[PDB]
């Protein structure tokens, strides 16, 4: 078993910055991906970026190159994402999506409880 | 003899364009298969026993009848004419099962272009699993059913072996090798569009990179720990494996391959521009530095291998022993993987290594090439375009098989099966007839008037006893003994056998296929053909 | 950025039917042998937990209630033995190169 958690709620603020911890605990930290997915209340989902802990690579998605960065530290093993530019329709909760082990690529179901900002 | 300076000027000079793919990729290879150390002694036996021999009496054959590699057995035997077609058999063989080292070496040259190296990335890049990208920088020990990152990369992307689950069942295409060996292809007939060469320019820029690239090579090697533990199993004598082993055949293999004799390309580059220009010498200089420059590249696999086998803490023999043409790449991969300006040094060595394995490539159908022109002047030499463009397209349609996703499986029974008896008993054939047919004091006499010198003593008991016998031996020791070829976690079925034995013995039964042809064309009684087929027709 | 939407957009509920659902993925190929496509399933109130990785193995801890098929563009799937305590929504996510973004999503009411 994979723990897996994340902070809590919190509130938007216009033109301000916010901080998600998730730490990871009972598997390979710097070993596999990290994904960040996004899923608005009622809408569907959308994807946002992907950092690997270790500075390896770090992707995005397109529509939040500059609007979320993604930071990895392998001492404490916990992945923050820190906003900016707060907005009213980004009212969402977010996830930690641990990828898969390599050829397969999947989520092995370690999904946080989210944290939502209003 | 002894730091006189003009050996040492003479060596400097002929170090730069001396290096093949049988010296800095079929040796360590084969040293490394058979265990290192126990390979080097009879490897360096075998040679100074019979490999130098045949090269001088190839190089004297073509300087002195100044024929082809196939039409100078009319003035020596009218019934040995089979064996140029052996030759060209075996070259068309080479040819096809030797070009995908190139398209391999091509291919990761293309992957080389990002500045990222795709062999430290095993992190889910494309899909990679099960891979250890730290060796040392994590601290953590080695565990069970782990590979390295460019074991993955060469077992997962340039040789796609997870689509094909064995030998029996091929997969498709790989488009991505496909083009690349088209490239390849391209490129090797816009070089023997002429078909000549003895004085060119690129020889110079092609030969100034290995010079500088191998030395600076063996000093990162030498600066780099846990060298010490692969340069003691490359210097170990290894008596026992040597007594009852059977591991001469190999050393042949990797001799003949090397060198030269035994693919028919020492009679072509010997019977053109030259004649009575330094002989006795040139080929023993050649072969001393061949065989430095081997010593060279295993003693440069080595120290990369030692630190390898320190990173891991496991035995040195055992890191790399179910893997067959992978051990190069992967060493080469690891050992660029910890330099500074480690993009330049990858690209410009891989630059290198294509070049190289082309100009290797450029005398295997330089032999087969020019076979023709002195078999069928009226018909073949005057198109010029027909010929090679026929052979080129023979070739990508015989290269086809070691193209699919089970590409070692066929390169690996390719280099034992099409060179190891095929080579062996060609040579065989040419030392035995070239000794009893044509005579040993005839041919002492000729090489004695058209140099002005008669060769040592040792020499002439070469010919007559040391190689024919050598070389049976050999061919019975393979006969009496079936290798056993094994892969990462594969093993070749019965069937495999007779498949090598049936590509092994294709290339040979044309000889007496000729044989038995020669003889149902000329009238009178058995005794009157012999003798009046063994004497050579007037010139 | 491959773009992948699915075709379906709403089913009815019942017990023991077939019901598949597609996945565009036309300006997409094979890569490497293994369908780079994932199945996901969100109920409300509940992170989305794996359903089905590569369209054709089965899920960790998943029943065999679910299974997928296909290769190449079009990919279905088989939920045949299907109740009441299935009335969640499922995506469709693809791996190809950078390029992950995931679908619509269908739901299914009766
Ligand atoms: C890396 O780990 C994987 C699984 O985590 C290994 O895959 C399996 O290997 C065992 C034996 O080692 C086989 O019995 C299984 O059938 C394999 N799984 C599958 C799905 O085929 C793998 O061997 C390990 N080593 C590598 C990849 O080099
Ligand atoms: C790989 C090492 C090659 C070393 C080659 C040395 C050749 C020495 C030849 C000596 C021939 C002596 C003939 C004496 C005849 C009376
Ligand atoms: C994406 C650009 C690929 C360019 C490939 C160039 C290959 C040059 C090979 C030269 C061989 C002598
Ligand atoms: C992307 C992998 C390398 C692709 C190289 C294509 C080279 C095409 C050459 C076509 C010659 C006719
Ligand atoms: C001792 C093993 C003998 C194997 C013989 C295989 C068949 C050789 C002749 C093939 C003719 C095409
Ligand atoms: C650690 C021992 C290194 C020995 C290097 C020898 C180089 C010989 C070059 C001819
Ligand atoms: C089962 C197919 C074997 C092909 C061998 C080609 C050398
Ligand atoms: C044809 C020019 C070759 C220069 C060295 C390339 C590695
Ligand atoms: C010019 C086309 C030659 C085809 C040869 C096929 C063996
Ligand atoms: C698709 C065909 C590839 C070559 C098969 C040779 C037996
Ligand atoms: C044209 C070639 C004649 C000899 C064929 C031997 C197989
Ligand atoms: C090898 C030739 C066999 C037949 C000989 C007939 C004289
Ligand atoms: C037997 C081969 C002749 C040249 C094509």
């Amino acid at each position: 078993q994979v723990q897996l958690q994340q902070s809590g709620p919190e509130l938007v603020k216009l033109g301000a910055s916010v901080r998600i911890s998730c730490k990871a605990s009972g598997y390979r930290f710097s070993y596999s991906w990290m994904n960040w997915v996004k899923q608005r209340p009622g809408k569907g989902l959308e994807w946002i970026g992907r950092i690997y802990p270790g500075d390896g690579d770090t992707k995005y998605s397109g529509k939040f190159k500059g609007k979320a960065t993604l930071t990895a530290d392998k001492s404490s093993s916990t992945v923050y994402m820190q906003l900016s530019s707060l907005t009213s329709e980004d009212s969402a909760v977010y996830f930690c999506a641990r990828s898969a082990y390599g050829s397969e690529g999947f989520a092995m179901d370690y999904w946080g409880q989210g944290t939502s900002v209003t | 003899r002894e730091t006189w300076g003009k050996k040492v000027d003479f060596l400097l000079s002929v170090i730069g364009y001396a290096v093949d793919l049988g010296n800095v990729w079929r040796f360590p290879y084969i040293c490394y298969q058979n265990g290192g150390g126990a390979f080097l002694l009879p490897y360096t036996i075998m040679a100074i026993f019979g490999g130098i021999p045949l090269f001088y009496m190839e190089l004297a054959l073509g300087q002195y009848h100044r024929n082809g590699c196939i039409s100078i057995w009319r003035k020596i035997c009218p019934i040995f004419k089979g064996i140029g077609y052996a030759i060209c058999i075996i070259a068309f063989y080479i040819a096809s099962y030797y070009n995908t080292i190139m398209a391999w070496a091509l291919y990761y040259l293309i992957s080389s272009f990002t500045d990222q190296l795709p062999w430290t990335s095993c992190k889910n890049s494309w899909n990679t699993g099960n891979c250890t990208n730290y060796f040392s920088e994590d601290n953590i020990t080695w565990t069970l059913h782990s590979t390295s990152p460019a074991e993955e990369f060469y077992t997962r992307h340039v040789l796609q072996i997870h689509r094909s689950k064995g030998l029996q069942d091929l997969g498709g295409i790989s488009w991505q090798l496909a083009l690349c060996i088209m490239l390849i292809f391209t490129v090797i007939y816009f070089s023997i569009w002429k078909g000549v060469k003895t004085s060119g320019k690129v020889v110079w820029v092609t030969a100034t990179f290995p010079y500088i690239i191998l030395s600076v090579l063996l000093v990162r090697g030498a600066t780099l720990p846990g060298a010490w533990r692969g340069v003691l199993f490359y210097l170990k004598p290894n008596w026992q494996k040597l007594l009852e082993t059977g591991v001469w055949i190999d050393a042949a293999a990797q001799i003949f391959f090397s060198l030269g004799p035994g693919f028919g390309v020492l009679l072509a580059f010997a019977s053109y521009n030259k004649f009575n220009n330094n002989c006795y010498q040139d080929a023993l200089v050649t072969s001393v530095v061949n065989c430095m420059t081997s010593f060279v590249s295993g003693f440069v696999i080595f120290t990369v291998l030692g630190y390898m086998a320190e990173m891991r803490n496991e035995d040195v023999s055992e890191v790399a022993k179910d893997a067959g043409p992978s051990l190069l790449f992967i060493t080469y991969a690891e050992a660029i993987a910890n330099m500074p300006a480690s993009t330049f040094f990858a690209i410009i060595f891989f630059l290198m290594l294509i070049t190289l394995g082309l100009d290797s490539t450029f005398a295997g159908l330089e032999g087969v090439i020019t076979a023709v022109l002195d078999e069928f002047p009226h018909v073949w030499a005057k198109r010029r375009e027909r010929f090679v463009l026929a052979v080129v397209i023979t070739c990508f349609f015989g290269s086809l098989v070691t193209l699919t996703f089970g590409g070692a499986y066929v390169v690996k029974l390719l280099e034992e099966y099409a060179t190891g008896p095929a080579v062996l008993t060609v040579a065989l054939i040419e030392a035995v007839a070239v000794s009893w047919f044509y005579g040993i004091t005839q041919f002492c006499r000729d090489v004695k008037e058209m140099l002005g010198f008669s060769p040592g003593w040792f020499w002439r008991i070469c010919w007559v006893a040391i190689s024919p016998l050598f070389l049976l031996f050999i061919i019975c020791s393979f006969l009496m003994s079936p290798p056993q070829l094994r892969l990462f976690q594969y093993n070749y079925p019965y069937w495999s056998i007779i498949l090598g034995y049936c590509i092994g013995t294709s290339s040979f039964i044309c000889i007496p296929t000729y044989i038995a042809y020669r003889l149902i064309i000329t009238p009178g009684t058995f005794k009157e053909r012999i003798i009046k087929s063994i004497t050579p027709e007037t010139p | 950025d491959i773009v992948l939407t699915q075709s379906p957009a709403s089913l009815a509920v019942s017990l023991g039917q077939r019901a598949t659902i597609s996945c565009r993925a036309s300006e997409s190929v094979d890569n490497y042998g293994i369908s780079f496509l994932n199945w996901f399933q969100q109920k409300p109130g509940q992170p989305p937990k794996l359903l089905i990785y590569a369209a054709s193995n089965q899920g960790s801890g998943v029943p065999a209630r679910f299974s997928g098929s296909g290769s190449g563009t079009y990919f279905s799937l088989n939920i045949h033995p299907m109740e009441e305590d299935d009335t969640a929504v499922y995506f469709c996510q693809q791996t190809k190169g950078v390029s992950w973004t995931f679908g619509g999503g269908t739901k299914v009411e009766i």
